[PDB]
């Protein structure tokens, strides 16, 4: 019954076992689904999981805001982009990014190495497909990855608001153990893996309502391992089913409220509505965000 | 009193039969929406494709500046509905047609309000 669902998340049993790191191997790699005509890829990977997501407590607060990092193709354009954008509520802040140029319907658009990106305030939601396809090397080890992992990791922890939620795209290859460790952070975590590209080894990590503080103890290179015996033992059907009923799609605009708090005010009744998908912490002022320019005269 | 032309340089190197731009972003939607022409949100009705506004911009899509004096956009951001018919060029449809200001309607694709 899984092909009527958006994608399969990673069952609860297989987050707790202790497994050793494997190589993955899909049944059905090579394959792909058949997407309605003249939809893209992406487009369809993007729809799936925000439909996974509605199912999720996910924070919808009044002037929510967004950023997406890796958003651009090597179309020149931004699918994902546009998918969010028409799932979040109108007037959603959505912030876009990636390392080459690429014409967005973000609200603001900032091109460069994530590194290089800085924001004033906290956000809502975090969304990275960052992937580097050079990580891919079946011949050599499979370590722990840094590069923009470590941004990602540093950015959650410092701009990501209480009750807040992420969804970070990761490989068999393109992976990092502080993330996974990170997901204990959440009230919920999982590993979501879409319908239409079920022949990858690609997941979004997502983590439902941030806490700021570990609720449980994550060994994220045990859990990567855990993640692909998960996918080695259970194959996904491809499907691209769930794109055709998009009636439910909307992000609900649930009014979620705001509220600045400090540090001593996150008492238990707090951390309850934050894990409820029912609070958002951070403050409200103006969103502003800049990158970073590295200056060189290189004449002489 | 030099500009580039790039509107009308599309219309001649589609005249001149050249290939329409490609990889405007469609979206999936219902297909049951009001059918205006551009939406803060897909609208496309039974006989249209949505598509994310920006990448059915010459403009944005060609790194130039928009006509508009304040530079502005009036696709980025937004969905923009294409009659089937001519979604195999969605950046030549919104460059030739153009929106009745009353009813929303793409002007000789949904606007009655001249009948
Ligand atoms: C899987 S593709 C993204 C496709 C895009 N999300 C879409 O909607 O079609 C991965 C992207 O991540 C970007 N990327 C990889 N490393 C990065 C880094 N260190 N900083 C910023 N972007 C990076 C690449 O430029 C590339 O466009
Ligand atoms: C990321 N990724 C995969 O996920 C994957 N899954 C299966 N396979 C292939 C099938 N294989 C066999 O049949 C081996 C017989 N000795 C092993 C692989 O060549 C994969 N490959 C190549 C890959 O790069
Ligand atoms: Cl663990
Ligand atoms: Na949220
Ligand atoms: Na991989
Ligand atoms: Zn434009
Ligand atoms: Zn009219």
């Amino acid at each position: 019954s899984q092909a009527w669902q958006p994608g399969v998340a990673m069952p609860n049993l297989y987050k707790m076992q202790r497994m050793l790191l494997e190589k993955c191997d899909l049944q059905n790699y090579g394959d792909s689904a058949t997407l309605p005509k003249g939809i893209m890829m992406n487009v369809a990977k993007y729809t799936q999981l925000c439909q996974y997501l509605n199912t999720l407590t996910l924070a919808v607060p009044y002037n929510m805001r967004v950023i997406h990092f890796g958003a651009g193709s090597d179309k020149g354009v931004a699918p994902g982009t546009a998918v969010l954008r028409q799932w979040l509520p109108t007037g959603t802040l959505l912030v876009d990014s990636d390392l080459n140029d690429f014409v967005s319907d973000a609200d603001s658009t900032l091109i460069g190495d994530c590194a290089t990106v800085h924001t004033a305030n906290k956000w809502d939601l975090i969304i990275s497909d960052m992937y580097d396809p050079k990580t891919k090397n079946v011949t050599k080890e499979n370590d722990s990855k840094e590069g923009f992992f470590t941004y990602i990791c540093g950015f959650i922890q410092q701009k990501l608001a209480l009750g807040g939620s992420v969804a970070i795209k990761i490989t068999e290859h393109s992976w990092n153990a502080d993330l996974y460790k990170l997901m204990g952070h959440f009230a919920w975590w999982t590993a979501f893996v879409t319908n239409v590209n079920a022949s990858s080894s690609e997941a979004f990590l997502i983590g439902c309502n941030y806490l700021g503080k570990p609720r449980e103890q994550i060994d994220g290179y045990v859990m990567h391992a855990n993640y692909i015996f998960w996918r080695n033992t259970n194959p996904i059907q491809l499907s691209s089913y769930s794109l055709f009923d998009m009636s439910k799609f909307p992000l609900k605009l649930r009014g979620t409220a705001v509220m600045s708090l400090k540090e001593g005010q996150i008492n238990d009744m707090i951390l309850s509505l934050l894990s409820k998908g029912r609070l958002i912490i951070r403050e409200n002022n103006r969103v502003v965000i800049s990158s970073d320019v590295l200056v060189n005269n290189e004449n002489l | 009193a030099f500009a580039v032309d790039a509107a009308k340089a599309y219309k001649d190197y589609l005249a001149s039969g050249g290939q329409p731009i490609t990889n405007c972003v469609k979206m999936l939607c219902t297909h049951t929406g009001t059918g205006q022409a551009i939406t803060v949100t897909p609208e496309a009705n039974m006989d249209q494709e949505s598509f994310g506004g920006a990448s059915c911009c010459l403009y944005c899509r060609c790194h130039i500046d928009h006509p508009n004096p304040k530079g502005f956009c009036d696709l980025k951001g937004k969905y923009v509905q294409i009659p089937t018919t001519c979604a195999n060029d969605p950046v030549g449809f919104t460059l030739k047609n153009t929106v009745c200001t009353v009813c929303g309607m793409w002007k000789g694709y949904g606007c009655s309000c001249d009948q």
